[PDB]
């Protein structure tokens, strides 16, 4: 990513002044910029880099080659979870049918935040699958809102 | 927290729509 947030952030991890920093602080590197491993990740992106396997520091140089050569791994690691989204749904479902009706959808996405039209949603909903009570089983529809 | 919640969700729906429309042209 930006490689100035990136770099400067590189310098307050290097209180050595050495140019490099421990091995083990890579994951509080990756952490501080704004991705989300877990250690195993981080340890598999050490050993697949004969290179780095011991080396005892790392540089900046080397810590963004690593990044761009698993960025789609990392990437992933910060991406929108199903369970984010349910929030908005739950606060409003007091008996945890599950369902929203389409009457409260719409209301919800064209009448409150970054507002929907009309036009938006009625596009919207032709993906989705509204019972014979006008209700919408909402995971499913944040599941599908998000793949791809 | 819900209606960035919402907000975020609309973001996700408007990016949605943008990518079936590059799909028709």
């Amino acid at each position: 990513s930006a490689t100035r947030a990136n770099k400067d952030i590189f310098t307050l991890f290097d209180k050595k002044g050495q140019g490099a920093i421990a091995k083990d602080s890579l994951g509080d590197y990756l952490r501080a910029i704004g991705y989300n491993p877990t250690n195993q990740l981080v340890q598999d992106i050490i050993n697949a880099d004969s290179s780095l396997r011991d080396a005892s520091s790392l540089t900046l140089d080397q810590i963004t080659g690593l990044i761009e050569v698993n960025e789609k791994e990392l990437d992933a690691t910060t991406k929108a979870k199903t369970e984010d989204f349910v929030k908005a749904f739950q606060v409003f479902d007091k008996e945890s049918t599950g369902k929203v009706s389409v009457g409260d959808l719409r209301y919800m996405l064209t009448g409150l935040g970054e507002k929907l039209t009309d036009a938006e949603v009625d596009e919207l909903l032709k993906g989705v699958e509204v019972d014979s009570n006008g209700e919408i089983d909402y995971k499913k529809f944040i599941e599908d809102v998000l793949r791809q | 927290s819900v209606l960035r919640t919402i907000t975020n969700l609309q973001k996700k729906i408007r990016k949605e729509l943008k990518q079936r429309q590059l799909k028709q042209e």
